């Protein structure tokens, strides 16, 4: 029994509410973060390590938690990953500014101090930003392959990650039109070694009963394209059989007349009737995913149909080649060879099943890292080195400024320091030694000494090619400061119910 | 009220169950909270003595174990465990609606067969046949079970084998004698001829005396009759100079004016020893006990020949040698704790009591529980013969005889459900010489390994356990 | 059976882990307000265990372990509790796995003798001719105190007290028994001296002579009694006049007036020593010193009760301390002399206490004439070697000896915990450094770091560790075998 | 109020999950105590295979739901010994909790278990004393199928049953691709019969009715239909004109086409079939749906239910000429065995017990994995816990020359593998500690790695003479898919349960 709706209880309730929603995403920071399991309630088990994938599927009841989770929603729309860092940083801002509020300091003062400290930090990040573009990254691209190597370095996967690094730089370079996660999929293939993987120039889909009809299709074809149909194909009591027989006749004749090589649909085709819909005289497909729907229309270009003898201009129009091959033994769909090719799909040929999780954790950011190292060149180091340099700068800026903001900017300083402290705690090392030995040579030797994720000792992430984008960090700590001062500026929450 | 009698007796038998056999685990005799501090003990005999027993039916089992206690020494735990196991067997037969008197009669005629089947395997040892040594050293060692004194165990068997030439009249247990001090170990005991009290006149009292005729003293206008009583006790010290004695037992307290006047007359007055040693002083040296000593004037004293008092190695190490009946072979160890005081005395009493039973009758049966299995199989074969409900009452009498080598295997840490059953099956054809070895935990030839036990304790266990069973089974109320 | 054995396990583990944080010199002090007004500010766990309100018997056995370790070696008093508690804690997995406690007991005995023989040959032997290693053990023991300035004042004195009488006790080792100790208020600390014979600190003032070469000793304990007993006082002092004694001690055992002026004037007419209320535990060793017989009986006085002496004076030693020094007895001087003189009270208690610690460490260095590198190193060594031994071992013992090994690792980890280091990681790197390097790798608590402690000079004599392991294993064995309690005698 | 989180979450799930393992650890081994299965509806059966136990049980905690989800993703991999994955799950989780007592982070425990598994599988390859020539191994395949049947009296008919198994893996032996597919389903279990009547028929005997209930069944000709043709007084006179029409157009279209034994799946009047019988050709009414592939493979054809596509090379097809009374007291069933070989092959079981039906389908599928693992990768390991003790010794040996805290995972790993010979010895009614450590001492004194736990209560602990044989794929998949899920459970900390209204 505790009632808290007066002003200092209002802000205390608000910051406890941000602390609990921060603890809801605390462990997921970093590449090897701890997984959180939630359900829908009916038995849809979702194990996640992402932040917004957790946060959207999470519940949120509190006012202040709802007015920070909107900033969290805003941060995933940029690149995705990083929503935990901004929320954890703003929560640590609030927890470090905590003892100053109930001791009797004004929220507008600490908001103004947060704003001035943010302007100082966004100044100081710009001077230490280093471009790395013309140091052989697109021509003699191997150093940009080197940061492609930063996903799975010095592991047993690293020998195959040489091929994966070459293919991820190819999966970026051959398609760079401000690439997305949509344009590059990964496809799991059971069986074989992990070195036998591939990156195909087109779509790739396993065929099931309701998926696609029959093999021996025109693979080596000059212009194989797609009918995208939304009507089924499958099969008074004397006046209802002849109409169905006639409909079978005209839907058979549609394949000859329209000239569609593979008809595509969201409707089941019978593989128990395999030769019976090879008696459609051509290939067909049904029950289609939306990535197949885009990447064979926005990239290949198969037209969409409506009626009984629906002919169009792009059911055998310009695509390069068809393929249907036993990739790992199982024959897959390939409407490869796209004339608008923002479509190159990764083919995870390998033995174990849970290595799909390994690749969708480790190469799903490697596409982001490589396409960002092409997209941004003014980059900085990672591993909490950048927050440590800004914390040193603002620790100096605090004590070199008279007035009450000196205690607050230092509160702005130490609140940065949970960014690597949560990292090593997600790694497993002691945070205290890995922070003190960091800060000593950080305040004596140089800047870009950072926290290594592998051996858990202080290394030089600038020389390990761990590049963090300067603009991404700028927007990250800007949003952290904004979500900080929004909750700090909030005192009253007027309810006014129904009844 | 017949069920709670079984419960009270079963609890008493359980409080010696985990101390059964020489792998027994010790219990705690914590007590009244004044100075109760601790007591660890492997001896289950002293466990029940320090039990404040509440149920009066369990008091009957306690005193039956007390009857077993002064008989041979060790054997209280086996009798109590066997009787409580018989009662746990009998209460299962009572719930099957059998009259207790039929169970009592079945106990009786089963115990007769179990008594004679011990006699069927009555093997006699060669110490009383061909004058061997080690065969009786085996029973002298296993009566020293759950103890420590194995170094001078050969000295214990020396006091055994010198008893059959020197300390038996009829297997005399009065010529034995044990004392000890502290500081040292198992390697301090040796042959002594009596108690440990010294010359007391001081630096002037010499060591060797001539002849110790020895008995008990008495003691040592109102003030003038007090001086007259002083004159009478001074008349006594004149009457003792004309004796010619050289030692005397001084059972009542005495200060220096009687004392120096005794010793100047040549009277060594030994101040109030424990009467058990004065028993050896009474005949084994030969000096009796009285209260007054007026009427012994030259003839009615004690009679001995030599008593000497030396001082060796931090003790009052007096070697009372040269007595007229030189049989009081005294053990003087210098043990470790206070526990060895009663332990060495009572364990030599327990050992040399059944060793006196062997110099009466040296038949023995193999220990380790195979004799229990033989009596079990013997009463099981008689159970398969007779009709009536009493054939059931024999079978449970078998079962307690299965539980006695079980518990010995149980407190050994080993499994006991298999090789006790394997021993029961193997005893039916692979005849009586097989048995359970507890030290190595297997089935072996007990006659080859020599783990035997005196017949005069096995018959006393197997008879008195059923005797305790038939008493408390026949009682139903209060 | 198991439900009470587990209770013994839990109670002994609770009484062991209550002092587990106090292990090592960085072990923090305690504060519990249990009892009727107890303030327990002390970093040493022996006096913590001596004030513990202990009700369980198995918990009381671990308190007995502390005094047993104090009597045997004096050092490792908390270690014999912490090792025992860890072994009784590790016995719970062996109990719940299915091993009967007798097998656990005998396997612990096998691991105990294996650990003893592994410890005793991985050491360095020190010799009685070596007096420099005695000063080395003194710098490990007598220093890091307030007698750090009195260490040069006190250590070679007791070293020379053993050099005088290298006494034949427990294989010519140091007993409590060199040449008699005293202690005296007032004066300064450097007024200690290595006496040769009996010294009395109690006050005698005789204007008459008490300074005789052939001085006699009468051990008359018989004080005066009131009435008749006046004539008895007269008769006693007639016997003392027939004696001729001048340095007789006199006790107040019978009554409280010991030499009143009827007896006192007749005993300053022959000028005797008058010292009353001789301290009762030192009385029997004064009897073992002189040779005069402990006889309060005034008529049992004889010519062989003439206690022998060579020089007896009520002499103002160190200027003003009128003490009674005696040499030339039959066996003059029993215990171990450090005359603790000093004006302050802390230099009276602490010099004597540190000399007792020096006594317990020099008797530890010659009962067993070896020495190991302390500070968690031999526990890690035993945990490695017994793990290899249990890997070679067969039967159900193969876990228990392994369970003997891991419970050995609580002494470094607590030493890692009390020193502020992360315990499990430092134990792991200590084990890995020891497995490919040396035995002497340990945790320097005096500087707070994992290093080679034989360079950093925190070593201990071997019999401390061997006695702690043996006593802890014996008590663990007995509490394992304890399986029943019964009240109401 | 209350909110369970943090490391206390990881404590609570493990004692949850190992409790499920504590249910299954008594089912390990062929001497394991096999176990009932009672539905919410009220049905009752007995099963020994742990995969059916975990699948048809309904759990409450989400960690156990994860466990049965992942172990059903192991049934396609092995299907045999999926109990041991759950047992090792509980074992590694208990040892991980023991490491969590000393303060090690569970991520370090997880990848330390991973490094210990990388010791484990490779040492399993080191101790792999397999016989790789097991292709024409018809004589040791008796011993291969012997231990699968060892819990019952099926060994007394293993001269029939194991030889059925070796002929089954002979007939499915695609010598290059080495797989049972969805068509090669090897079961026809006649509920009712005896031990030997489970025997050798590579054909189709389904419970469908006759053409005519007193028809001469001798249809030797492969000219056999299967129809997609349903039934779809001037009403009945027009329908009877459609009926004699359906005769003289469907059957005459058949006379143009060749679809003769017209096994219709739907309504029909048998007097047209009786007039076919006077013309001496059969036609069955109201037959079952999805058996067209099983019938049609009996010379080599495939599914042909069509009017017109069933031609003379894709007929309804028939296996081997034999005429036994299928229904003795039942209706005598279809003789679809006359002509040639069945690749999608299916065997005659007449097991009267649901236990012997359940084992002769799924242990035959487990043969179809491990005798697939006599062709796909012919690598066998001598089981019975010997693989686990040999592996655990080298895991403890590799836990010596490594300098990290991760070492304490590997020593926690190897002892966890010791639960496998313990539960073998516990379910066989012996001392679980002493037997396993005596076998471990016998292995550290004698370097044979085929010394295991005597589960069969035969002569010695040597698994050579008793041939307790698993495959190396079945061992490696087991250990790897126990480690890949112990890491999964250890990586999951906060189950914020939806709809469980967190106040």
């Amino acid at each position: 029994g505790t009632d808290s709706s007066q002003g200092i209880p209002q802000l205390v309730s608000n910051i406890s509410a941000c602390q609990v929603i921060a603890e809801a995403v605390r462990t997921t920071l970093g590449p090897r973060g701890m997984d959180k399991l939630i359900v829908d309630g009916r038995g849809k088990a979702t194990i996640s390590n992402d932040g917004a994938t957790i946060l959207k599927l999470l519940d949120v009841v509190h006012p202040a938690a709802k007015t920070l989770v909107d900033i969290a929603k805003s941060q995933d729309a940029e690149v995705g990953d990083g929503t935990t860092s901004v929320t954890l940083l703003a929560a640590e801002f609030l927890k470090q500014v905590k003892p100053y509020v109930e001791e009797g300091l004004h929220p507008q003062i600490i908001i103004r101090a947060f704003r001035t400290a943010t302007q100082l930090a966004v100044n100081k990040i710009k001077e230490i930003a280093v471009t790395v573009k013309k140091a052989d990254k697109v021509e003699q691209r191997k150093l940009l392959e080197k940061c492609a190597m930063t996903a799975l370095s010095s592991k047993l996967i690293s020998q195959q990650k040489a091929f994966f690094a070459k293919m991820v730089v190819d999966a970026v370079m051959m398609l760079d039109d401000l690439l997305q996660l949509k344009m590059i999929g990964i496809k799991k293939v059971q069986g074989g070694a992990l070195e036998d993987s591939q990156l195909v120039a087109g779509v790739a889909f396993k065929k099931t009963f309701s998926y696609a009809g029959f093999e021996m299709q025109p693979k080596k074809y000059h212009n194989p394209k797609i009918a995208l149909l939304n009507v089924e194909l499958e099969l008074d009591y004397q006046a209802i059989v002849d109409a169905e027989w006639n409909i079978l006749y005209d839907k058979l004749e549609k394949i000859h007349h329209s000239g569609a090589k593979v008809v595509l649909s969201k409707l089941p085709i019978g593989d128990v009737a395999t030769q019976y819909f090879a008696d459609r005289d051509m290939f067909c497909a049904g029950r289609v995913p939306e990535e197949d729907l885009k990447r064979t229309m926005m990239a290949c270009g198969g037209s969409i149909q409506t009626s009984v003898n629906a002919l169009s201009a792009d059911v055998l129009g310009r695509c390069q080649v068809f393929e249907e091959t036993q990739i790992g033994g199982e024959r897959y769909n390939f409407f490869t060879g796209c004339p608008k090719a923002k479509t190159c799909t990764f083919i995870l040929r390998g033995g174990a099943e849970q290595f799909m999780e390994e690749t969708e954790r480790s190469l799903h950011d490697a596409i982001m890292i490589v396409r960002r190292a092409i997209k941004n060149d003014s980059v900085v180091a990672g591993g909490g080195a950048i927050e440590m340099e800004l914390s040193k700068y603002l620790r100096d800026y605090s004590r070199t400024i008279p007035g009450k903001q000196q205690l607050l900017i230092g509160a702005y300083a130490k609140a940065l320091e949970i960014i690597p402290r949560q990292l090593c705690d997600n790694a497993g090392f002691d945070a205290t030694n890995i922070l003190n030995k960091l800060r000593a040579r950080h305040a004596q030797g140089g800047t870009w000494y950072g926290v290594d994720i592998n051996n858990e000792d202080i290394a030089d992430n600038f020389e390990a090619f761990v590049w963090e984008p300067a603009m991404v960090r700028i927007n990250a700590l800007t949003a952290a400061s904004e979500a900080a001062c929004l909750i700090v500026s909030v005192d009253e929450t007027i309810k006014n119910p129904r009844s | 009220a017949r069920l709670t009698s079984f419960i009270g007796a079963i609890a008493i038998g359980d409080l010696v169950k985990s101390t059964l056999g020489p792998k027994g685990m010790d219990k705690i005799l914590l007590s009244s909270g004044r100075d109760a501090s601790l007591m660890v003990t492997n001896d289950g005999a002293t466990i029940l003595k320090n039990i404040g027993v509440d149920n009066p039916a369990a008091k009957v089992l306690v005193d039956m174990s007390r009857v077993q206690d002064d008989e041979v020494g060790d054997g209280t735990t086996s009798v109590t465990v066997l009787a409580a196991e018989l009662l746990r067997e009998a209460e299962s037969l009572i719930a099957k609606k059998i009259h207790p008197q039929t169970i009592i009669a079945g106990w009786r005629e089963a115990t007769k067969a179990a008594r004679e089947a011990l006699l069927s395997s009555a093997v006699d040892h060669g110490s009383d046949e061909v004058k061997f040594r080690q065969d009786l050293m085996n029973i002298a060692g296993t009566t020293l079970s759950s103890k420590l004194l194995t170094h001078h165990k050969d000295h214990f068997t020396k006091l055994a084998v010198e008893a059959v030439l020197r300390l038996k009249g009829s297997g005399n247990l009065e010529a034995i004698h044990i004392i000890k001090k502290l500081g040292g170990s198992l390697a301090d005991s040796y042959l002594d001829e009596g108690f440990l009290l010294d010359k007391k006149i001081g630096v002037n009292q010499p060591k060797r005396i001539e002849n110790a005729k020895i008995l008990i003293a008495n003691t040592g206008k109102v003030a003038e009759i007090e001086h007259a009583e002083k004159e009478k006790m001074k008349e006594k010290v004149e009457r003792i100079l004309k004796h010619g004695i050289n030692c005397f037992i001084n059972r009542q307290l005495i200060y220096n004016y009687p004392e120096q006047l005794f010793g100047a007359a040549g009277v060594m007055a030994i101040e109030h020893a424990d009467f058990a040693g004065v028993e050896r002083l009474a005949l084994v040296t030969g000096g009796e006990i009285a209260s007054t000593f007026d009427h012994p004037e030259l003839v009615k004293l004690g009679s001995c020949k030599l008593i000497e008092e030396v001082m060796i190695g931090e003790d009052k190490l007096i070697h009372f040698s040269g007595v007229a009946l030189g049989e009081a072979c005294t053990i003087v160890l210098r043990g470790a704790t206070q526990q060895i005081l009663d332990e060495a005395e009572r364990s030599l009493h327990d050992a040399l009591c059944v060793l006196a039973q062997t110099v009466k009758d040296s038949r023995t049966v193999y220990g380790g529980g195979c004799s229990e299995m033989l009596m079990a199989h013997a009463v099981t074969q008689l159970a398969n013969r007779t009709p009536g409900k009493e054939a059931v009452a024999m079978e449970s009498y078998a079962k307690a005889l299965r539980m006695l080598p079980t518990i010995i295997a149980d407190n050994a840490g080993y499994d006991s459900a298999d090789l006790v059953a394997q021993l029961r099956a193997a005893h039916s054809e692979g005849n009586t010489t097989a048995g359970l070895d507890m030290r190595e935990g297997t089935i072996g030839d007990m006659a080859i390994l020599g783990i035997t036990e005196s017949f005069q304790v096995k018959r006393q266990v197997l008879l008195s356990a059923a005797e305790a069973a038939e008493v408390i089974l026949r009682v139903d109320n209060i | 059976p198991a439900q009470i054995r587990f209770s013994n396990i839990s109670a002994a583990k609770a009484v062991a882990d209550a002092i587990r944080t106090s292990l090592g010199p960085k072990g923090m002090d305690k504060m519990i307000q249990d009892g009727k007004g107890d303030v327990t500010i002390t970093n040493d766990g022996a006096t913590i265990l001596k004030q513990m309100q202990v009700l369980h018997p198995a918990a009381r056995m671990l308190v007995e372990l502390s005094k047993a370790q104090d009597i045997e070696a004096g050092d490792g008093t908390t270690s014999v509790v912490i090792i025992a508690g860890s072994l009784l804690d590790s016995c719970t997995k062996l109990l719940q796995k299915g091993i009967h406690p007798t097998i656990i007991s005998e396997s612990f005995q096998k691991a105990l003798e294996k650990g003893i023989e592994i410890l005793t040959d991985m050491s360095r032997p020190v010799e009685l001719s070596d007096r420099e290693t005695l000063l080395n053990s003194a710098t490990t023991s007598l220093n890091s105190k307030v007698v750090s300035q009195y260490s040069s004042l006190l250590s070679p004195m007791s070293v020379n007290a053993v050099m005088k009488v290298i006494d034949p006790a427990t294989a010519t080792s140091v007993d409590l028994r060199d040449i008699k100790i005293v202690k005296k208020l007032g004066g300064t600390i450097d007024d200690c001296e290595l006496v040769e014979g009996l010294v009395l600190t109690q006050k005698v003032s005789n204007s008459g002579i008490t300074r005789v070469e052939k001085a006699k000793i009468g051990l008359i304990q018989f004080c005066l009694s009131a009435p008749e007993e006046r004539a008895y006082i007269l008769n006693l002092v007639k016997q003392i006049k027939k004696t001729g004694c001048n340095v007789l001690l006199i006790q107040k055992s019978i009554l409280r007036d010991a030499l009143s002026d009827l007896a006192l004037h007749f005993l300053n007419k022959m000028k005797i020593m008058v010292i009353k209320d001789i301290e009762r535990e030192d009385i029997e060793f004064i009897c073992k010193t002189i040779g005069t017989k402990p006889v309060a009986h005034i008529d049992q006085f004889t010519a062989d009760m003439l206690g022998s002496a060579e020089l007896a004076e009520e002499v103002n030693l160190n200027g003003s301390g009128k003490l009674l020094k005696i040499t030339g007895c039959a066996s003059p001087g029993k215990t171990v002399t450090i005359v603790v003189r000093g004006s302050n009270k802390l230099v009276i208690e602490e010099a004597e206490r540190s000399i007792h610690d020096a006594l317990c460490v020099i008797r530890c260095l010659v009962k067993k004439r070896a020495l190991i590198a302390g500070g968690g190193a031999p526990e890690i060594e035993l945990a490695l070697r017994l793990t290899e031994y249990s890997r070679t071992l067969s039967g159900m013992e193969s876990y228990c000896v392994r369970a003997f090994a891991d419970a050995m690792e609580v002494i470094p980890s607590t030493l890692a915990e009390n020193a502020g280091l992360n315990p499990i990681s430092t134990v792991t790197e200590l084990r890995n450094r020891h497995a490919q390097g040396e035995k002497t790798a340990g945790i320097n608590v005096r500087k707070g770091g994992i290093s080679n402690i034989l360079e950093e000079l925190v070593v201990q004599p071997l019999l401390v560790s061997v006695s702690a392991l043996t006593l802890a294993t014996e008590t663990v064995r007995s509490i394992l075998k304890i399986d029943d309690v019964v009240n109401t005698r | 109020k209350s909110r369970l989180m943090g490391l206390e979450a990881l404590k609570s799930h493990i004692m949850a999950a190992k409790a499920v393992a504590n249910t299954m650890r008594t089912s390990l081994g062929p001497n394991g105590l096999d176990k009932m299965m009672v539905d919410k509806d009220g049905d009752v059966t007995v099963t020994n295979d742990g995969a059916t136990i975990l699948s048809m049980m309904d759990v409450d905690h989400q960690i156990a739901k994860l466990m049965v989800e992942l172990s059903k993703s192991q049934d396609d991999e092995i299907g045999d010994g999926t109990t041991g994955v759950v047992v090792l799950a509980g074992a590694l989780l208990e040892e991980a909790e023991q490491l969590l007592d000393r303060g090690i982070h569970p991520i370090r425990i997880a990848d330390g278990y991973e490094q210990a598994a990388r010791v484990a599988i490779e040492h399993l390859d080191k101790i792999s004393d397999s016989v790789l020539v097991d292709i024409k191994d018809t004589e040791p395949l008796i011993q291969t199928a012997k231990t699968t049947l060892g819990s019952k009296v099926v060994n007394s008919c293993h001269r029939q049953m194991a030889e059925i198994a070796v002929n089954a893996v002979l007939t499915v032996a695609d010598m290059e691709r080495r797989d049972v597919d969805f068509e090669l389903i090897k079961v026809e279990g006649k509920v009712g019969g005896r031990l030997e009547d489970t025997k050798l028929i590579k054909g189709v005997i389904v419970d469908k009715d006759f053409s005519h209930p007193q028809m001469p069944k001798k249809v030797e000709d492969a000219k056999i239909a299967i129809l997609t043709c349903p039934f779809e007084v001037e009403d009945y006179k027009a329908l009877q004109k459609y009926e004699k029409e359906k005769f003289e157009e469907m059957i005459q279209q058949i006379k143009e086409t060749g679809a003769n034994l017209a096994i219709c799946q739907w309504g029909f009047d048998d007097e047209a079939n009786h007039l076919l019988l006077q013309n001496n050709l059969p036609a069955v009414r109201w037959v079952g749906g999805p058996e067209i592939e099983l019938i049609a493979i009996a010379t080599g054809g495939r599914i042909v239910p069509r009017f017109s596509e069933l031609t003379a090379e894709k007929l309804g097809f028939a296996g081997l000429v034999q005429e036994i009374s299928f229904g003795t007291t039942k209706d005598k069933m279809l003789v679809i065995e006359q002509c040639k070989n069945s690749r999608a092959v299916t065997i005659f079981i007449r097991g009267g017990n649901k236990m012997i039906i359940e084992e002769a389908k799924r242990s035959l599928h487990d043969a179809l994995c491990v005798i697939r693992n006599l062709i796909r990768d012919n690598r066998v390991v001598y089981g019975g816990g010997a693989a686990e003790i040999s592996c655990a010794l080298a895991v403890s040996q590799e836990a010596d020359k490594c300098p990290t805290l991760e070492q304490y995972a590997m020593r926690a790993f190897a002892d966890a593998l010791e639960v496998i010979p313990m539960a073998l010895s516990e379910n066989s009614g012996m001392n679980p500690i002493q037997t396993m450590t005596e076998v471990r001492a016998r292995q550290v004194k004698e370097m044979n790695p085929a010394l295991g736990i005597d589960c069969l209560h035969k002569g010695t602990n040597d698994m050579k003479q008793q041939h307790v044989i698993e495959t190396l794929i079945g061992k490696k998949q087991q250990i790897s898919l126990a480690t890949q899920m112990v890491r999964m459970i250890l990586k999951i900390d906060d189950i914020r349960k939806p709809g469980e209204s967190e106040e």
